[PDB]
């Protein structure tokens, strides 16, 4: 590897993220989206589950 | 899911007092693991 | 550049290895090989040019 090749030769970086659900608890996901909290008025909420 | 329920309380007392008293949920562990036999730690 | 024509070397050993379905392919493929590994290790351009071609030309054969 060397700062002059060209691009088939350039380094790459690699990372593969492997998926799985297994039988077991999966707490591995992303962020739960939230929203401003409303008082004194009829809303359809939701509060965790 | 693994629940630990625990509760502390002080005693004067080689048997368990009589009372009651409920225990709390500490910890909740999401392993999936399979539990059959366990062992104290001194 | 000496070291792209070595990795283009290792590849078409590779894919010459692959495709070499009978015995006197592998042993010519690994002669080349071993001929293109010392001339990278004594930085001697024009031997590993010519064992680059005539590899690229072996596989050429292996594929066609
Ligand atoms: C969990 O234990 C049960 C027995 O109570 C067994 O049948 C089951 O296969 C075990 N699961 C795993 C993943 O080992």
């Amino acid at each position: 590897f060397q700062p002059t090749n060209g691009v088939g030769y350039q380094p790459y970086r690699v990372v593969v993220l492997s998926f799985e659900l297994l039988h077991a608890p999966a707490t591995v996901c992303g962020p739960k989206k939230s929203t401003n909290l409303v008082k004194n008025k009829c809303v359809n909420f939701n509060f965790n589950g | 899911y693994f629940k630990i329920y625990s509760k502390h309380t002080p005693i004067n007392l080689r048997d368990l007092p009589q009372g009651f008293s409920a225990l709390e949920p500490l910890v909740d562990l999401p392993i999936g693991i399979n539990i059959t036999r366990f062992q104290t730690l001194l | 550049n000496d070291d792209e024509l070595h990795m283009l070397m290792t590849d078409l050993v590779y894919e010459a290895l692959h495709f070499a379905k009978d015995e006197e392919i592998k042993k010519r493929v690994f002669q080349l090989f071993e001929l293109a590994d010392k001339a990278y290790k004594n930085n001697d351009r024009q031997k590993l040019e010519k064992v680059v071609e005539e590899l690229k030309e072996l596989l050429e054969r292996l594929l066609s």
